[PDB]
């Protein structure tokens, strides 16, 4: 899920290391 | 305090004690050989092992490379496969191995480390915890439900537990339950509950429900640096960027955007009823949870700075229009969607998740009366082919209580003083 309007997510971002 | 060293690796501390000195002298280099040669001489030693693997760490912060920490969480691994590992050091060497899976966004790979210490302690309440992490990290909230479900069967009064149990109610919707546990979960003060996300949604929920102590938390949480202001309550901030909910067109410097967007507002009204009409599929009711009540889609055009190719074929010439303004189409951050809302409609007070955008209502289809957003303490209506500009990482409350639909056009763009160094940098959000 993608935090688009709000911030309902437990991380808004991705993770991809360095 | 932690004892890392079994019978056999006793025997060996001199050489151990030098290879690990190499390390912290930040000779990682040598210490990585160092360490290597003791793996060689001693395949079994579980602190050879570790050191390996935490000079591989080191290595992989210092040249910057996914590569080399893929190896050391794979060494990480071998630690546990090793005989006679000492429990401290077992679960030392697992959770690192987990932390930087999760680090790598190797989230299920993460998921099967955390669920391997949880099965080699079983009763390590911090263990599950962050099993119930690894749940929230790829999406699974019934699992990571279940998962704090008993740990608070065993310890009620975890902090820890009760702040992400009720972080899961909230995301649920199940509002008055979450509030209890977001609220005790704070006030232990247990390590990990200090969190923006736990003030943030405590406030939320108490909003909702009508508790007027929400704006209490908001204070707390701004005074425990979390918050921006009581007001300004985004989490994936720049800070010092300008904070004002209203903002002019001359203010952001994007005049010519504005022009482009009010002078040619027939176009992108006339697209939008084109895909109400005949592809009404397009438009997505809104999935956040920011609805009391009412009817409210949206069809987005541009989201994380990526065009999306079928939807444009629904308004190409919204599409083309747009194309010439990467201030918008190049925003990571942010959005460019038609949203409609239907009488009916009221949507809950929000912030959106960053200071890093502001954000453009072009008027498509309004309504004379019953519609209006207010943003902080300001409330404000849209017009027809005319641009409002405000920064959503602000409150912001929406109701529409016409007698027919309101259509906009809603247009994200990066926060005017951030540098282009700035914007090619930060995290898609
Ligand atoms: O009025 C609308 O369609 C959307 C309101 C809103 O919450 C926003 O634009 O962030
Ligand atoms: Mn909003």
């Amino acid at each position: 899920g993608k935090c688009k309007d709000g911030l309902g997510e437990y991380t808004c971002t991705s993770l991809e290391g360095f | 305090k932690p004892k890392l060293l079994n019978k056999f690796d006793k025997t060996i501390k001199a050489e151990l004690d030098a290879a690990e000195k190499l390390r912290k002298r930040g000779k990682i280099e040598e210490a990585v050989n160092a360490f290597k040669e003791l793996v060689r001489k001693y395949p079994q030693s579980p602190r050879a092992r570790y050191g390996k693997a935490q000079c591989e760490d080191d290595l992989a912060e210092k040249r910057r490379s996914n590569e080399v920490l893929r190896g050391a969480i794979e060494t990480y691994q071998e630690v546990a496969s090793l005989p006679d590992v000492p429990a401290d050091l077992l679960k030392l060497s697992l959770k690192r191995r987990s932390d930087r899976q999760q680090f790598l966004g190797h989230m299920r790979g993460s998921l099967l480390t955390l669920q391997r210490l949880v099965q080699l302690f079983p009763n390590d309440t911090s263990l599950k915890n962050d099993l119930g992490v690894g749940y929230l990290l790829i999406g699974d909230n019934d699992n990571a439900k279940k998962v704090y479900e008993e740990v608070l069967s065993v310890t009620p009064n975890d902090g820890f537990a009760k702040v992400h149990y009720g972080f899961i109610l909230k995301a649920q919707n199940k509002i008055a339950e979450s509030i209890p546990y977001l609220k005790e979960g704070i006030e232990s003060g247990d390590p990990g509950t200090d969190d923006g996300r736990f003030y943030f949604h405590l406030g939320d929920a108490m909003q909702r429900v009508g508790n007027k102590e929400a704006y209490k938390w908001y204070e707390l949480g701004h005074k425990r640096g979390h918050f921006a202001s009581v007001w300004q309550r985004s989490l994936y901030n720049v800070n010092g960027l300008k904070a004002q909910p209203w903002w002019t067109p001359k203010e952001t410097g994007y005049t010519e955007l504005v022009k482009s967007l009010e002078r040619n507002w027939k176009l992108i009204r006339d697209e939008g009823l084109a895909v109400m009409d005949k592809a009404k599929g397009l438009f997505l009711p809104e999935d956040e949870n920011l609805r009391e009540k009412g009817d409210w889609s949206q069809f987005t055009l541009w989201q994380q700075g990526r065009r999306n190719e079928n939807a444009c074929k629904g308004a190409p010439k919204t599409c083309t229009l747009l194309e010439k303004f990467p201030e918008t189409t190049g925003c990571r951050r942010g959005q460019i969607k038609y949203s409609i809302m239907h009488p009916g409609t009221h949507v809950w007070p929000h912030t959106g998740p960053t200071n890093c955008r502001l954000r453009m209502h072009l008027g498509l289809v309004i309504p004379k009366e019953g519609c209006k957003i207010r943003c902080a303490n300001e409330t404000k209506t849209w017009e027809e082919g005319k641009v409002l500009i405000f920064d959503d990482s602000f409150e912001h409350e929406v109701w529409q209580d016409a007698s027919s639909f309101r259509l906009i056009f809603i247009v994200d763009v990066w926060h005017p003083e951030l540098t282009p160094q700035q914007r090619r940098s930060l995290p898609a959000i």
